C-alpha cells in the first residue's frame, strides 16, 4: 500500500530518448530535432499500455556531454515547439528565434536543465488505444491529440564547432491519474505505433513436462 | 410473420420436430355493426 | 519434425518374458506420445496415450512409462497376440511424425 | 463403437485425382477433429492431412502442402481426402482416425480409433 | 446479475438531439452457430448499430454521438450440451494484425453487425493475452448452470461528444474458453443471440 | 374466447394437421416460418375462429386481437423464434 | 387450476336420496394407451358409471337423477416425450352419422366406461369444428409444461330432474392436436388415466 | 441412420400369395407411418400401399384395394405385405419406406428415406 | 438389440486349450449375467458356465467344475470360456446367451437373447 | 434429514485428553464402485481411523477411548440411474463364519479404512435378517430421491471408556437392496463416498 499506487508507479524519471546534435565530419548539422515520444522504450511502454486514458505533466531533464564525458563551457539552446509550430530546419533558420517557442539557453558545463511540461492534449487525457480512424490502412489507430510537441536542440554557434554533443532527454511523469486498466502486452512489440504481433505465438506461461509435475 | 430466430437445438434422444399452435380472440374493445346473413 | 524412432528395429522374446520397446525423442516432445499397435493385415489399435495410461479396453498386460527422452513400453509378461508390429506416436512437434517398428517374434 | 471404414482407393495412372472416403458412424462426428495417415509399401505411417472440427481449419504437411485436398461432409457423416497429381512414390494404404491439433479439449482422442486402410 | 460496468450507469450529460424508446427498443441481431471449431467473435460498440434502423439514421446522419448499451447475450442450449463462454465489454478494442499485412483490413476493424470471428484468441487478436480478460468487464456463460448474460456499459471516451462513424468505443467479445461437446444426436450448433439496447442515447451535428 | 387459427392451411394438408405450425430442426437462421394476414372475417387462416365466423354475420368491425402461441415440443428443446408483426402499411418483410 | 365450468360449483337443488362420500368416491377408470395414430376418445357423462359400483346400484334402481362431476385427467409421460391433448367437457353432446347409414349405433353413443375413439376427429364427429371446440369448457395437457387437466362440471339441463340411462347430459372428449413424439428407445404408448367423482348428487324414484 | 432392408421375395405361380418383409432399425419404428412402393420393370415408381403409425389405418390404392394386405409387427420391427393372387402384369422390385397421410405431424418424412427393393 | 455373435471355434487334439469369444453389443454390457449352454451332437442343450454381471461370481456345474474358466473383459465387450483340456465326449455348439443367478433383478431376462453358436 | 440414532447427541462424559477441530475433522475415505454384481460393505466403528492422521496417534498411543461420530455416506449418481442402498449403523456388529473354519479372520472382523465386501448380505454376515436391519438406526438411499445419508451415533457400551484398538463398537454397514441399472452408454459404477467426523472424543492413558 502506497508503494503500488498509480502515482508511485510511474514515478522515478527514466531515459526516453538519446539524442546527438551531429556537428563534425559528414554530419554538419549543428542541429536536432526530437519529437517527444513517452513509448520509445519497451519497458516503458508496457507499463504505459496497461491503462488506456491517462492524464499527466512531464518535467524534462537533459543530461548533456560530448562524447568522451568532458563538459566544456559551450552553449546549448533547447527550444520547445509547441505541438502546432512549424519545426526549425537548419542551424542559421527563423524559427530559432520565435518567442512563442520557449528557449532555455544553457551551457554544457552546467547543471543538467530541468523544465516542465504542462499536459498539452486537446481532449481530456492521452489515449494509447484508440479504435477508430482520424480524420473523418496507414491510419488505424493513430490518434493526433497525444503529441506533446517537439524538443530542438542546437549549439549556439556561427561555423561547425566539430563537436558532438550526445543529449540524454530524462522525462518524469506527475500527477498522473489512469483509467481503464488493460491486460498486460504478452507478445512482442513487432513495429512502433501499432499493436502488431508476428505469426509465431508465444505461450504466457513456461510449458512444463507434465501437468502433475512440480 | 414468424422467423426462426436461432436454430432449434435438442439433447440426445428427442424429436428434432415439433409444432406451434396459434390461438385468436378479439380484446375487450371490439365492436360489430349491422348484422346480416352469412355466406357459410 | 521431432523424429521420435524406436531403438529396436525387429525382436523376439518368449511367452513368459518383458518385453522392452522405447522410443527415443529428439527435441521436448512432453507427456504426448502415444503407442499404436497394428495387426498383421488389420487395423492399428492404440494401447498409451499420453505415456501413461492405458485405454478402454486394453489388458493389463501393457504398460506405458516415461524417462527423460526415452519414451517407452513394456509388456508384462508377453502372452499370445502380442508377436505384432508397433508403433511410437507423438503429437506435439506439429508435422507429427511416427518411429519404425518392434515386429515381436518368438 | 467408434466405427470408421475407409473405401474408394484403387489403381491410377501418375497424375491425375482420386478422392477416397471415410465414412463414420457411432459416433458423434460433428465434434471430433479427424485425420488422414498414411501406411507406404515400407509399413512406416506417415501422416498425411488432417481436418478440424467444423471442416474449416486445416494442416498440411510438407507431403502435399499444395496437392492434397481434404474436406468434411459432416451431414453425410463422411471424410474426404484429394489425390490431385498423386507423385510416383505415394503408394499407400491411407488409413484415417481421428485427432486433431484444433478442438481445444483434444490431446486425449489422438487417433484413438482407426479405420480399415484403402489401398492406391 | 447484470454486471454494471465500472459502477456507472449510463446517463445524459448536463444541460442536443435526445431520442427516445423509438431508438431505445431491443435491437436482436442475427444468432451465430456455436460449434466446438469455433474461435470467437467481436462486435465494435456503435459500428454493429450504425446499419439497423433507426440508430442508423440517427448516427449516420449527425455529427456527434454519445451513448451507453446494454449488451445481452443468450444460449438457447440444450441440458446434454457442455461449454463455457467469455463474454467482456473491451473499451477501446484496437485490433491487431500478424505479420509473417502490417495494418488491419477495414472489415475486421468494423465488421458491422456480423462481428468478426477471431483468427487467433488466445491473444485476443490484440496482442494482449486473453487470460488477462477478465479485468475487463465480463460475465461467464457456463451451458451447466446459466446460458445469459447481461452487460450495462456506459459511454467511455476522452472528449465528451465523438463521431459515430469513425470511432468505435468498446467491443463486445464472445469466446468459448471450454469447447463445446455432445454425444451422437444432438443439435450440432448451439445458437449465440445477441440484443442491444441503447440508453441515454444522444446526438448532435444534424446532416 | 381465443380458438385454434387453421394457419397451417395448404392444398393437400388435410385433418386436424392443418391446425399445427411444423417448427423443425434443419431449417437454418433467418429462415421464415409461417405467416397469416390478420383479417378475422376474410377467407384465410381465421376462418376456423368464433371470431372468423361471427365476423362474417356483420358487416363491418373494428377492435384490437390477439395471437397466443404454444410450442408443443419436448420439455429439453430449446431455441428462440422472432414474431414480428406488420401494419396494414407496409408489406410482408423480406427478411429477420 | 381448476376449470370451474361456467363458474358454477354443482349443487344441491333446495329442498330424494343424497349419497355421500360412499358415492362420492375417486372412480379410476381403465387407463388408455395414447399413440401417435392415437385420433382421441369420448365418454359420456353419466354412462360412464351406469356399471361401475354403488352408481351404478343408484342410477339403474331410480328414476330421477341429477349430478355435476369432477373429471380428472392425467398423462404419466416421460420428458422427452412430446405433444399435446385438448381436454374439454361438451354439454348436450350428440354425436352424429357419416353418409357416404344415417343413424349412430348405440355403441357409439353409449361407449360405456371405456370411451368410444374419434373416427374423426377434426369435426368432433358432431359436424362442427374441433377448431371452435375451445368455447366449451377446456384445459390444455401439454406435456412440456404440465400433465394434468381437472374440470368441475356442474348439472347443466332444461328439467331439474331427468333420467340417468337415457339422456347423458354432456361428454368429455380427449383429442390429441400436436400428435405424440418419441425417439427410439422409449415408453413407445403414454398412458392417460381418467378420475370421475360425482359432487352433490341427488336420486329419486326408487326402484 | 434409418436402416430399412426388404426381403422375401422371388418367383410365384400367378395367383396365391408372397409376403414382404421391410425390418428396418435405427430410428423408432413406432412413430413412423411406413409405405409400400413398387418398381415396374418399366421403370415407373407406382405407390403400392400404406399404413399408418400404428398398424390400425391403411389405404389401398386401385392397384390391389383388397388383394394386397399390409400389416405391421412393430415389436419385432417389421413391415408386411401381402401378394393374394398376385395379377400377371404385377412383377416389380416392391420398395418400403417412410412416409403416410396419417400421423399429423407428417408431410416431412414422406418418403425420407429408402430400402432396396427385392425383386419378384 | 442384443445383438450377440459366438466366434472362435473349430477342431482341437484331446487335452489343451481352446478359448471361445461371445462379443456383444447394442446393450449394455455391464450389468447383464450372461452366461453359457452348449448343444450337444444330440440336440440336448445343456448348461455349460456362468458369470456374474462385474465378473467376480462364477457357478460351474458337474459338466467342467474345475475345467472350464470363463472370464468377462466387460471393456472390449467380450465374453470368454476356456476349454481347458477338454474330455472326449465334449464336442457341442456353444451358445453364449444372457441371464443368471446373480444380478438379484434378475430371473427375467434368463436367456432372453441368443447368439450363434460356433463349432468344436 | 440427520437420523440422531436413539435420540441422543454425543456428550463428553462429565467431570483426560479431550481433541478440538484438529481431530475433529472430516475424514473423507476413499470412494467405493457400486457395481450392479456389487452386495455390499461395512466398516468398523473406531477401526476404520486407527490408522488415519491424527485419530491414528490418539487412539494407539493411548489406552482408553470414547467418541461418537458422524457417518455422512453420498452416492455421486447420474439421473438415468436406479437403485437403492440401505445405510444402517449396527452396535455390536459381530462377523459370523460360514461352516460348510469355524471362526472369522482378523481380515473380516477388522478390515481397515477399506471396509469388507458382504459375502452374504441376505443374512447381513451375521446370522440376523436382512429384512429387519431397519431396526437399527438406518436410513435410506434411494437414487431416484436422494443421494445422501447422514447419521449420528453416540457412544454405545457398557463401560464408560473402553480400548479402542480391540473394541470395536458398531459398523456401518451399506446394502444394495435394488440393484443397480443402467442403459448403455452410462458411468457402469456409480460412487460412493464415506466422510467421518468424530465428535465430542476423549483420551486417556497415554503411552
Amino acid at each position: 500500500v502506497n508503494e503500488a499506487s498509480v502515482e508511485h508507479f510511474y514515478s522515478r524519471a527514466g531515459l526516453v530518448g538519446v539524442v546527438e546534435v551531429k556537428d563534425s565530419g559528414t554530419s554538419l548539422d549543428g542541429y536536432t530535432v526530437w519529437p517527444i515520444d513517452v513509448m520509445g522504450f519497451v519497458q516503458q511502454r508496457r507499463k504505459l499500455e496497461l491503462s488506456t486514458y491517462m492524464r499527466f505533466d512531464a518535467e524534462f531533464t537533459f543530461v548533456s556531454n560530448l562524447n568522451n564525458s568532458t563538459t566544456p563551457g559551450m552553449l546549448l539552446q533547447y527550444m520547445y515547439v509547441p505541438p502546432g509550430a512549424p519545426k526549425p530546419d537548419s542551424r542559421k533558420s527563423y524559427q530559432w528565434q520565435t518567442a512563442t517557442n520557449p528557449s532555455v539557453f544553457a551551457k554544457l558545463s552546467d547543471p543538467p536543465p530541468q523544465v516542465s511540461v504542462p499536459f498539452m492534449s486537446p481532449a481530456t487525457a492521452y489515449q494509447w488505444f484508440y479504435d477508430g480512424y482520424p480524420t473523418f490502412n496507414l491510419q488505424y489507430g493513430q490518434c493526433p491529440n497525444n503529441m506533446m510537441g517537439h524538443f530542438a536542440i542546437r549549439t549556439v554557434s556561427e561555423s561547425t564547432t566539430g563537436k558532438n554533443i550526445h543529449v540524454r532527454v530524462y522525462m518524469r511523469i506527475k500527477h498522473v491519474r489512469a483509467w481503464v486498466p488493460r491486460p498486460l502486452r504478452s507478445q512482442a512489440y513487432m513495429v512502433k505505433n501499432y499493436p502488431t504481433y508476428s505469426q509465431t505465438i508465444t505461450n504466457t506461461a513456461t510449458d512444463r513436462a507434465s501437468i502433475t509435475t512440480t | 410473420t414468424i422467423w426462426y430466430q436461432t436454430n432449434f437445438v435438442v439433447p440426445p434422444d428427442t424429436p428434432t420436430e415439433a409444432n406451434i399452435i396459434a390461438l385468436g380472440a378479439a380484446q375487450k374493445n371490439f365492436t360489430l355493426k349491422l348484422c346480416k346473413d352469412t355466406d357459410e | 519434425d521431432i523424429q521420435m524412432t524406436q531403438s529396436p528395429s525387429s525382436l523376439s522374446a518368449s511367452l513368459g518374458e518383458r518385453v522392452s520397446l522405447t522410443c527415443r525423442a529428439s527435441q521436448d516432445i512432453g507427456s504426448r506420445l502415444n503407442w499404436l499397435q497394428q495387426e498383421p493385415d488389420g487395423t492399428i489399435k492404440r494401447l498409451i496415450y499420453a505415456t501413461s495410461s492405458l485405454d478402454s479396453g486394453v489388458p493389463k498386460r501393457f504398460s506405458g512409462s516415461r524417462s527423460g527422452s526415452y519414451y517407452s513400453l513394456t509388456i508384462s509378461s508377453l502372452e499370445s497376440e502380442d508377436f505384432v508390429d508397433y508403433y511410437c506416436l507423438q503429437y506435439a512437434g506439429f508435422p507429427w511424425t511416427f518411429g519404425g517398428g518392434t515386429k515381436l517374434e518368438i | 463403437e467408434v466405427k470408421l471404414v475407409e473405401s474408394g482407393g484403387g489403381l491410377v495412372k501418375p497424375g491425375g485425382s482420386l478422392k477416397l472416403s471415410c465414412a463414420a458412424s457411432g459416433f458423434a462426428f460433428s465434434t471430433y477433429d479427424m485425420s488422414w495417415v498414411r501406411q507406404t509399401p515400407e509399413k512406416r505411417l506417415e501422416w498425411v492431412a488432417t481436418i478440424s472440427s467444423g471442416g474449416s481449419y486445416t494442416y498440411y504437411p510438407d507431403s502435399v502442402k499444395g496437392r492434397f485436398t481434404i474436406s468434411r461432409d459432416n451431414a453425410r457423416n463422411t471424410l474426404y481426402l484429394q489425390m490431385s497429381s498423386l507423385r510416383s512414390e505415394d503408394t499407400a494404404l491411407y488409413y484415417c482416425a481421428r485427432g486433431g491439433p484444433y478442438d481445444y479439449d483434444g490431446s486425449f482422442y489422438t487417433m484413438d480409433y482407426w479405420g480399415q486402410g484403402t489401398s492406391v | 446479475n447484470i454486471v454494471l460496468s465500472y459502477g456507472e450507469w449510463p446517463e445524459y450529460c448536463p444541460s442536443p438531439t435526445r431520442p427516445d424508446v423509438s431508438v431505445n427498443r431491443f435491437y436482436t441481431l442475427s444468432t451465430k452457430s456455436w460449434k466446438t471449431e469455433s474461435t470467437g467473435w467481436y462486435w465494435k460498440f456503435p459500428d454493429v448499430l450504425n446499419d439497423t434502423g433507426v440508430f442508423g439514421q440517427n448516427a449516420q446522419f449527425h455529427y456527434l454521438y454519445r451513448s451507453g448499451f446494454c449488451m445481452h447475450v443468450q444460449c438457447n442450449a440444450s441440458k446434454f450440451h457442455q461449454g463455457a463462454l467469455l463474454v467482456a465489454a473491451i473499451p477501446e478494442f484496437v485490433i491487431a494484425a500478424s505479420s509473417p499485412g502490417l495494418y488491419p483490413d477495414f472489415a475486421h476493424t468494423n465488421p458491422g453487425k456480423d462481428g468478426q470471428e477471431f483468427r487467433d484468441p488466445y491473444v485476443l487478436d490484440a496482442g494482449i493475452p486473453l487470460s488477462q480478460a477478465l479485468i475487463f468487464p465480463h460475465q461467464w456463460i457456463n451451458l451447466r448452470t446459466n446460458n445469459c448474460a447481461t452487460i450495462i456499459m456506459p459511454y467511455i471516451n476522452a472528449l465528451p461528444f465523438d463521431s459515430a462513424l469513425n470511432h468505435s468505443n468498446f467491443g463486445l467479445v464472445v469466446i468459448p474458453i471450454s469447447p463445446l461437446k455432445y454425444c451422437n444426436g444432438a443439435t450440432t450448433e448451439v445458437p449465440i443471440t445477441l440484443t442491444i439496447a441503447p440508453l441515454n442515447s444522444e446526438f448532435s451535428g444534424l446532416r | 374466447v381465443e380458438t385454434i387459427l387453421e394457419v397451417n392451411n395448404t392444398t393437400g394438408t388435410t385433418g386436424v394437421s392443418r391446425l399445427l405450425i411444423p417448427v423443425r430442426a434443419q431449417n437454418n437462421v433467418d429462415q421464415l416460418c409461417a405467416s397469416f394476414q390478420v383479417d378475422p372475417g376474410r377467407n384465410g387462416p381465421w376462418q376456423s375462429t368464433m371470431v372468423g365466423q361471427i365476423c362474417r354475420y356483420y358487416t363491418q368491425w373494428s377492435g384490437s386481437l390477439k395471437v397466443t402461441f404454444m410450442f408443443t415440443g419436448s420439455f429439453m428443446a430449446t431455441g428462440k423464434m422472432l414474431i414480428a408483426y406488420t401494419p396494414p402499411g407496409s408489406a410482408q418483410p423480406t427478411t429477420r
